[PDB]
């Protein structure tokens, strides 16, 4: 759903 | 197994 | 439903032909593989060294339709039982070619032509290429059911037709199937394609052809008759065996040329749909055992075995046997307490193996529509059905029911028990030691109690089924006896099969058993007249049970309880299969036996021939104490 | 979809739980069977004598939920490894306990933990139940990658951790694992469940897992990364085990707690769909051996036996190989026949086992691409193929074809080839008797003839996995040497396993042998280092082939051709696994013997511990000749 | 289709 | 059987 929701943790 | 039997 | 096919001997194309037959309606179409016509040497040249292709190629189809769409025939020329040598290597070489060629299509069913006295030289070309690759095909042998040299019509002026009642001599063709299926050792490849002439023979031949593998049903459209709108029909002992072949599921072959050429050929297929709808639908018990048929299954055993929830889930499906209990124990409620004493006493009742509670939800229900006060124990073995048991206390019953978690051959009660009541009624009647366990639980019955079920017995019947013997030789299990499998009962449907004569009774148990000698050993003989000539494959075991009085509750055929379903019968095998005929009566020999840990059937047959003993001293079954 | 559950030993109610965990998107719940803190005992007098249920009842749930939806757990103050008599008792009789009600339930799988190194008496418990009646419910072993001695902090002042590598001691796990399933013989219903854990160890110890019979992966959900949207992730490392876990198809068990309050549960789900989409899609071999893998199948001999029409339908869906021999043999007309010699020269080819004639095919269009004028001889020996080729060559094919049914051995060619073109390799690279077809046919070979197959070599990888093992164990039959099923060579598509070294090259044949006394006998020894502890199950064998010059169809995994998908690796059994530590070397011995009219291999593991010749005499496997 | 196409010949 | 098995 939320745009970027399973990008990584930085 | 249905009825009486494995 | 159901699966019919067509039967051709030319084939110009087979897209065509195949779209022709789709657009008819036909599932299937069986057709030769080689030009009928076509004779191939293999031995004399110059014959021999023909050249060119030998037949139409295999890409003309996708393998998906070769392996549905295609049924193989033999073709017509090959004569392997022939008096000559040359014809006889030359059909030899033939056969064993069109067979190969035909697991090189890799073919659902070939059809071989059975219509000779001797054709034992077939019968080892068959086997013989049935131990070679993988040959995952089947084989239907066209064998009539009236041989053609019986239905010619008798217009020769000096070769007269037998008019003798030759009552042996109408079965002539059974024995052609018979003597072939011994040869190949009653291979499971091989199955019968019976061929429907137009006239049909006596009920007894019929009825001789149940239990035989039967996989497809020839019908020659010149046995339909034309009503008065010119459409094809058939006669009414023809739709009654259509009827039965329907009941035995098999498929259904028109074979010949369309003979109402006023109507198109689909009509044929048609009418077998109309009939396909007239057959009655299914009863509960026929819906019920759908998919079970002729499947053999261990039977239960519960003394040393626990039960799973599912099996518990499919034995509370029955309505007929439990509302029956509650009748049983309605009466013996109502006749044990007289309407004066109905306030003041109450009756100790027992139910023994209740499992889930279906029996204490019986016993209550029975006691509240009687109006009379009870007390309930339930005696439970198993833990996990105890512990169910325990919560439906908690939750429902409350204080009227005593839950036990012990045997009751090793529970001491504290109240002397009313009434007991308990199922451990296998297929056959003493097969989970019912009595065993219910004269155990006696030392704890008042002297005037009583005991549901009331009394059991159980009754035995010759039956001949192939199916049956095939499927218990194909029980096998490694790591153990090579011939066990046919000294253990199993619980069959016995979908398949043809019953040689009435049951007759074999042991009777009475509870509560006051006589001072108590003892379940036992030892019978039956006498079984015959009146078909056909061979005998096994026994089918059946049972009945008076649960109080009046209340009854069987399933043998005769008065089988109607909608019950809980049981099937037993089947107790016999090593080799025994011919018998118009008199020779079966004389048959049950023991039943125990040594204090163990109990176990051994049966024999004495006459018309002597068999083994089988099962000696619980060798390959027993059923733990 | 990729099938999660989720665990929980909390469910104060199960209807409301499944509600919700179905809600969330679970597939199924791994829930305590009996409360986790409901101590029991069973020698005790106050104790024992308990009253009341001991668990929920079943009636809570239909049968289908039960043996679908729901997965037990051990409870944890069960310790069946306990060092005091009591507690040791206590454990082993609740544990049995448990399992029975598992059973009774039919649940589909049961979890239990290996928390600890020693597991002996639980091993003991585990398998006296499963030999004991009859039931399908698997046991799922809960092994964490690293040992929970190892993953504490450094908070104790006098029992402080070490930074030292321990190399060995990475694996310590696993040991307790592998001794684990070796008490329970290698049974085929224990599978183990390992929790990922913080931290990775070594990439080697997750190879050496990967090789197990894992069936599901625990995820804490301590372990996922807040990204800069507090959303959960997974690190790098972690991604990566999970791609590889994926493509062995587990089931992910997510437990714990929702750490990321402000998001919903749900939110860890929904990243591993995240992660099972866009992961790298399956090839054109992984998408063709879809449903063949781990699966044991015996080579085919088309010497011995005539194949169907869909084996070699099968063998034409492969484009790759027959593009490779129409470029090999483009390239070998080019180089014999120059540009001046172009017309007036026309080279005999030469197809042997043509099939059902693509090799054919593939000639004609090389020869047209080339522009040069050739005649073949397709030589075939299967009838039914010659049948299809005699078809094929009627229409379709000039005169330049002559369809020859005979054995290349036994044919008398009456023209010296030019050129022999055939495709006689097998999984292995001699396993169809390539070498003593084409010596046979090199007699009718030209001087300067040229074998389009050239030459081709095998190769040898040791190879461990519990799962070919066990699926092979249970290759037993009957009617055979019990340990036959260990001396045959099975070719399978490994899946589930793990490569101890590199291969080496094991046979080597060159054609035509020119060289006198050609002998196909043969004798080879390998080494292979091993860098990890595992355990030798077998030994993988691949091939590669030269065909002409620069063209090679290889299935070696270091040099797989793209797209070459009709051969299969082989498998070479040894019935006893063999430990092997870091550092060994692993020596292996192979023979190939063709006494006359017969061939089959003979392979033995020297060391680091001798094991048995395997199939001495071709007594269990031999290719017939 | 024809109103009783299958009755029974007679 | 598929490949080159049985
Ligand atoms: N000797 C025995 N003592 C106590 N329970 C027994 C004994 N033998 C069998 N049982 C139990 O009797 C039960 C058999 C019945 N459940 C069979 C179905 C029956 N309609 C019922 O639900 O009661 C099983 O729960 C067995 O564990
Ligand atoms: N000794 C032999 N003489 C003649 N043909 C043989 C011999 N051994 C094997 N074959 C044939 O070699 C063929 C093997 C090939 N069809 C395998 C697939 C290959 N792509 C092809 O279609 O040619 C089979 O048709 C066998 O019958």
């Amino acid at each position: 759903t939320v745009a970027g929701q399973f990008e990584d943790a930085d | 197994g249905r009825g009486r039997g494995r | 439903r159901v699966s019919s096919g067509r039967d051709l001997n030319c084939v110009p194309e087979i897209a065509d032909t195949l779209g022709a037959v789709a657009k008819q309606g036909f599932d299937f179409l069986c057709m030769p593989v080689f030009h009928p016509r076509f004779k191939r040497e293999f031995i004399q040249e110059p014959a021999k060294n023909r050249p060119g292709p030998q037949t139409r190629s295999d890409l003309l189809l996708s393998g998906r339709d070769w392996n549905t769409l295609i049924v193989g025939k033999l073709s017509p020329w090959i004569r392997p039982d022939s008096k000559v040598e040359k014809i006889r290597r030359n059909s030899e070489a033939a056969m064993l070619q069109e067979l190969n060629f035909g697991a090189y299509l890799g073919l659902p069913a070939f059809l071989l032509p059975l219509n000779q006295e001797d054709n034992t030289n077939l019968a080892r070309v068959l086997t013989n290429h049935i131990h070679t690759g993988h040959h995952s095909s089947m084989f239907w042998m066209r064998v009539p059911l009236v041989a053609p040299e019986d239905l010619r019509d008798d217009i020769i002026e000096n070769a007269p037709t037998t008019h003798t009642e030759e009552y042996s001599g109408e079965e002539k063709t059974w024995m052609w199937w018979h003597n072939f299926r011994t040869l190949c050792d009653y291979s499971k490849r091989i199955a019968v394609a019976l061929e429907i002439g137009a006239d049909l023979p006596s009920n007894h031949v019929i009825d001789r052809w149940l239990g035989e593998p039967i996989k497809a049903a020839i019908l020659p459209t010149s046995i339909f008759l034309t009503n008065k709108k010119g459409f094809p029909v058939l006669s009414k002992m023809h739709q009654r065996l259509i009827f039965r072949l329907l009941k035995l599921e098999v498929q259904f072959i028109i074979t010949g040329t369309n003979h109402h050429s006023e109507k198109e050929f689909c009509s044929y297929l048609q009418y077998l749909e109309y009939l396909s709808q007239n057959r009655p639908p299914p009863n509960a018990y026929e819906l019920f055992a759908k998919g079970y048929e002729d499947y053999l299954q261990s039977p239960l055993q519960p003394l040393m075995d626990n039960l799973e929830s599912q099996t518990y889930e499919v034995f509370e499906k029955d309505p007929i046997k439990y509302s029956q209990y509650q009748q049983a124990i309605y009466k013996c409620l109502l006749d044990r307490v007289p309407e004066e004493e109905k306030d003041t006493n109450v009756q100790v009742l027992m139910v023994l193996g209740a499992g889930r509670g279906p029996l204490v939800n019986a016993s209550l229900r029975a006691a509240k529509q009687a109006d009379r006060r009870i007390k309930l124990y339930a005696v439970e073995k198993n833990p996990n059905a105890v512990v169910t048991l325990e919560n439906w206390q908690f939750e429902e019953w409350g204080s009227q029911v005593t839950v036990v978690s012990s045997d009751m051959r090793e529970w001491v009660a504290p109240e002397k028990a009313d009434i007991i009541v308990s199922e451990l009624l296998g297929s056959f009647a003493d097969n989970e030691l019912s009595p065993e366990c219910l004269d155990g639980a006696q030392h704890f019955l008042k002297d005037d109690g009583v005991s549901i079920p009331g009394e059991y017995t159980s009754f035995l019947a010759p039956i001949s089924s192939s199916k049956l013997y095939n499927e218990v030789r194909a029980c096998r299990e490694k790591d153990r006896d090579p011939e066990a499998q046919f000294e253990m009962p199993y619980v069959v449907r016995l979908h398949n099969f043809h019953q040689l004569s009435a049951p007759q009774p074999c042991f009777t148990f009475s509870h509560p058993n006051r006589d001072p000698m108590i003892d379940n050993n036992r030892y019978c003989t039956l006498e079984f007249p015959v009146e078909v000539n056909t061979v005998l494959h096994g026994f089918a075991g059946y049972f009945e049970t008076v649960l109080y009085q009046d209340i009854t509750l069987s399933i043998r055929p005769e008065t089988h309880s109607p909608g019950m379903f809980s049981w099937f019968p037993i089947l107790f095998p016999i090593k080799q299969p025994i011919t018998v005929r118009e008199g020779q009566t079966i004389c048959v020999r049950f023991w039943r036996c125990s040594n204090s840990k163990k109990v176990w059937y051994e049966w024999a047959v004495t006459a018309p021939v002597c068999s083994a003993i089988h099962n000696p001293t619980g060798r390959s079954y027993t059923i733990g104490l």
